[PDB]
RNA sequence: GGGAGUAGCAGCAUAGCCGGGUGAGAAUCCCGGCCGCCGUAGGGGCCAGGGUUCCACGGCAAUGUUCGUCAGCCGUGGGUUAGUCGGUCCUAACCCGACCCGUAACUCGGCGUCGGGGAAAGGGAAACGGGUUUAUAUUCCCGUACCGCGGUGGUAGGUGCGGCAACGCAAGCCCGAGGGGUGACGCCUCGGGGUAGGCGGACCGGUCCACAAGGCCGGCUAAGCGUAUAAGCCCGGGGAGUGCCGUAAUGGCGAGAACCGGGUGAAAGCGCGAAUGGCCUCCCGUAAGGGGGGUUCCGCCGAUCCCUGGGGCCCGUGAAAAGCCCCUCGGGAACGAUCCACCGCGACCGUACCGAGAACCGACACUGGUGCCCCUGGGUGAGAAGCCUAAGGCGUGUCGGGGGAAACCCAGCCGAGGGAACUCGGCAAAUUGGCCCCGUAACUUCGGGAGAAGGGGUGCCUGCGGGUGUGUAACCCGCAGGUCGCAGUGACUAGGGGGGCCCGACUGUUUAGUAAAAACACAGGUCCCAGCUAGCCCGAAAGGGUUUGUACUGGGGCCGACGCCUGCCCAGUGCCGGUAUGUGAAGCCCGGGUACAACCGGGUGAAGCACCGGUAAACGGCGGGGGUAACUAUAACCCUCUUAAGGUAGCGAAAUUCCUUGUCGGUUAAAUGCCGACCUGCAUGAAUGGCGUAACGAGGUCCCCACUGUCCCCGGCUGGGGCCCGGCGAAACCUCUGC
RNA sequence: GGCAGGGUGAAGUCCCUCAACAGAGGGAUGGAGGCCCGCUAGGGGUGCUGACGCGCAAUUCGCUCCCGUGACCCCGGGCUAG
RNA sequence: CUAGUACCGUGAGGGAAAGCUGAAAAGCACCCCGGGAGGGGGGUGAAAAGAGCCUGAAACCAGGCGGCGAUAGGAGGGUGCG
RNA sequence: GCCCCGGCGAGGCGCAGGCAGCCGUCGAACCGGGGAUGCCCGAAUGGGACCUCCCGCGGCUUGCCGCACUCCCAGUCGGG
């Protein structure tokens, strides 16, 4: 047979890679190496925007003369001052470790393990919630719903991510969604696999129609996981 | 279509030119190897027992 | 016209000959003026030019004499001010 | 060899004639004149590509669709001159090497880092005018300039000042380190100031006309150096709201308006450069050459060229680095420039010509393609439209001659009376057409439909008035009267319209070369996986894509704007989860057997299979014979006969209906058509979506108005071929033959 | 690197008269759109089932028809290989 | 034999044709015609064998000679008599 | 095609039947042996290659030698 389009970005050809040279560089903390128990200050001094990101960032420089980007908080001033470490103050902006975050604060930037540089909640307008302190782990609720424990030393950031509302909006025409996928190389646009032939998709063929369960067990070798890749159920409710 | 008039898009960069090392037209100047002898790719010369122009260019039976 | 001057970043200008030709004469563009670097406002008394029209001009035609020519007057009040009251004590 | 001295040398730009000359020889070569073609390209400039095709002299065996004294052909000799133009520097996307890892190995696959490369239209030091050659020139010569490096000699300064301030100044040298700026940026729209170019009047010098006036030609000024205002930003004074100041527009003000003064700041203009330099012209024997003259003023339009400021849109944010200017620090010396004058040096390569209906690619001196890549005077006019025309170019989109030019064909013009009777089908042709005024249906997502439809008017001359403006400068807007014609958007330019039905929401895309569509895509709806060392994917591995990413995210399917809605079934196939009670391979254990094994019989034994359940915007499915009412009928309903369940709302002879031209009604003189209804739906039906739907369509289909040579019924004209004449000169085909 | 000329008139910003419990009516500014007409240049290929069909051409020509500020057209440098 | 050469293809790659005067150049001195290539007379040589060169077949073409040749019917031949 | 040593013994100047000339008896041509010169690219190696061409370091005196990667012996020199 022939190659799907999932089977083909895995090549990581042109048509399919992200173009990140047009973006601002990746966004992460301070190591802890260089952090250890200061408690650095900072200033604020650009608000921008980043093709790559759906959150505005923040330039915020350090006494030495650092200069680094961060996530923007909503509401945070340009000339505004803020504080990374574990005796900085709980306000909208500053970064402290899980085990000093009372319970009921909004937070985003965790940590997976403590010194990774910030892997969760990053989207515009997400926020996580403290839910739970103990001596080996802290629980928290993340936007998907879903409760999970991290080790009190991990680091994240309070306050709420800006940028929400963003999908308030229509859409409205093909060339504005020709915009917005252009700028991160999405595939767009999106063929279906019923008007395919044969040879290019396990639907397919002259009668546009699936033939067969469109439930896929989770097994299934590569080349054959289309549809409903191992639901627990289907339908409307 | 695809016969007379697309022949006339033929004024664009050379595929291949001359190659420094064995003298033929077959040097590929956005890859940067020869087609035929490998410079620029090999320090040994290219050369496939299927093929018969190095025989030819030596005198050779097959 | 030649590729090179196919490109719009030659400004092309007219100009009749003393033999009457007129021909088409081409330079480059001036870079923009001098801006401050708290508020991005513009610079006075900073000239405009390509490095080889600066290169002919003295040292005090080139920028105003007062200290920090770089900010504007009332942002380089502010830092003297500032300076002033943290040598009090 | 026959075909054949035949076809072709027409069609998209129909071009030659007269006189003179050369020469063995002239439709086809040269000079002059007349007549013509192109004229937002057939003209001018120049990439890539080509490579001597460039120039002069000499030639005509071949090439040139004819001829040839001609040539992009043949021969003989010549021709490309740079400190300032481009390449040699910088980085972009990207590529390579070493180390390292993988591979049985490699000229194979990777890889963070280190280094190196990567733009003749991106960034990026410095030169303009005129002449000279057969052929080169911002490259040679003349004139007048600039840059970098290196010297010599003086000075500013080190060790100095004017301004409340914004700021104004020659305002010290060497080496190193930081900081700021510039480089350095998208799409759309608007104002202000300038320039090239064009137009009108006066004067001079010339030229074309029975005269006549009048028409036409020329009337110039580079780089560089020196010189300042506009917007905008800013500094001082001043002290405001039943508000005042301003813009094309948005706007501004106790977080300091008006108003007085000032500072910095572009493109330009002006002066020098600079003149018997360039152009025009007037006299003499004309070889050298000779000689004398003019080179002036107002006014209008002005860009798509240059500068400068405002406003608007983004689920979209529109490069980087070298280089260059400034400031502050640290370390050194006692000297000494970013100012003035002078002096010397400035390596390598490219530089001819075409740049296309004959110098490139297409086998060709090919109606194609590459390149329309950059640029273009006057009139009418909204106009870079079409038509006429200047300059510049051509008469070579390389065979000609005869002809009141036979039939017949290609491309065009007209046609009495009828007006689609033609034909599958109004195919093709005709009709309408610009601007101003009036007036404008259903339906509608209230935005549109809409230029709906439909009606009136339009030229020339003579006079009056308006707007802006200083203007009998220039542009634009109205009125009245007289007058000619079959006709006044008089040529050119320049919509035919309306009403029903089916599909698809729309703009968009598609089978290069028989299908442009009802097929694809689209916004939007809804389902699935996934908390990241994830989910999905490439690969032999190493490693890698999504990822400079983290659930308002990334991946995977189905439907397909908008409005009203989306019924029942988990028995089957599939997916998910749960209990183990069974079964369950190797291995382990027990026993036998074998002086040891092979072997034989039992137990345990995961995933999976089985068993219990959940799931249909998962694949898919959604039952007949029977009887009955106040008489002929049909049966709300009642007996009923089985499954997981037994087709809900809607639509319905449908792009789905076999009998089929179903039946009834409307449209016609006449209807296997179209529209509307009926329902025994062979074989409709709800996200393989159902029913509707304004706007849209080179989609399919029926009707009405107008119009016409489509037809009754065919006729006459115009150019080009066909035919005769002179020249060049093939092919397909061919057993022999041929009532 | 590029796209003659013309039309329509979205938001935003207002003015006047009469009134003010509510409102009614008349005049402008401004310059949006996968808007409209358009052989501008360019791009495409609906019909005549036209010419040609040992062609000018191994897919061209002419008349007619479609798009023409955008999901548009083109150029130099690179990347994906049976 | 001036052959892996000319030549074709973006490229891997594909790939021809083409031998001989005479013992000796003794390779046609001289005249007429022709714009010329050439023709005709003359010469060298045992012989033109003349570089368009040893021999020089067939198919095909032109002229000369002979027989037939415009009331005529069969694959082009066979037998017999003129 | 330049030099030398031996041989051969008068002509020679490539395939290649020309016009002008030159070399050779002081021993050529030719044959055997041995030397010198030997542009650019190419393993290609001082550093770079979209055109077999460009751009540098030193040190000695224009004229000269040296300057790649991987490894052995070493050792702050060098020899392979
Ligand atoms: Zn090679
Ligand atoms: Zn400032």
């Amino acid at each position: 047979g022939k190659s799907l389009i999932q089977q083909r970005r895995g090549k990581g050809t042109t048509t399919f890679r992200a173009p990140s040279h047009r973006y601002r560089g990746a966004v992460r903390y301070v190591p802890l190496n260089l952090v250890q128990e200061r408690t650095l200050r900072g200033v604020v001094e650009e608000i921008l925007h980043d093709p790559g990101r759906t959150a505005p960032v923040a330039r915020v420089k350090f006494e030495d003369g650092t200069k680094k980007l961060i996530i923007a908080p909503e509401g945070v001033l340009v000339g505004q001052e803020i504080y990374i470490g574990p005796e900085a103050p709980i306000a909208i902006g500053n970064t402290l470790p899980l085990a000093k975050i009372p319970e009921g604060t909004y937070v985003y930037d965790i940590e997976g393990v403590p010194g990774d540089g910030g892997k969760y909640v990053r989207a515009g307008g997400t926020y996580a919630l403290v839910v739970s302190r103990e001596k080996d782990k802290v629980i928290v609720q993340l936007p998907s719903g879903e409760l999970k424990a991290f080790n009190p030393m991990c680091r994240a950031t309070i306050g709420v991510v800006a940028g929400g509302g963003r999908l308030e909006k229509p859409i409205v025409k093909a060339g504005k969604a020709y915009y917005i996928a252009k700028a991160r190389n999405r595939f767009w646009p999106k063929p279906r696999g019923v008007k395919m032939n044969a040879v290019n998709h396990p639907h397919g063929g002259k009668e546009h129609h699936i033939g067969r369960p469109s439930t896929v067990s989770r097994r299934a070798p590569p080349g054959r996981k289309v549809g409903h890749i191992a639901a627990r159920r289907t339908g409307r409710r | 279509g695809a016969g007379t008039a697309p022949k006339g898009k033929r004024n664009r960069t050379p595929t291949h030119i001359r190659c420094r090392r064995c003298g033929r037209r077959a040097f590929n100047v956005k890859k940067g190897y020869c087609a035929a002898c490998g410079f620029g790719r090999s320090r040994r010369m290219r050369k496939y027992s299927w093929s018969h122009k190095w025989r030819k260019k030596r005198n050779l039976s097959y | 016209m030649k590729p090179m001057y196919r490109s719009r970043s030659w400004r092309r200008k007219y100009v009749r000959t003393p033999g009457g030709r007129t021909v088409i004469h081409f330079e480059r563009r001036k870079p923009k003026v001098a801006h401050c670097a708290m508020c991005g406002r513009p610079l006075n008394g900073v000239p405009r030019g390509r490095p080889s029209e600066l290169r002919k001009l003295p040292k005090t035609k080139k920028r105003p004499e007062r200290p920090y020519p770089n900010l504007c007057p009332s942002c380089m009040r502010k830092v003297m001010k500032a300076q002033v009251r943290a040598s009090i004590t």
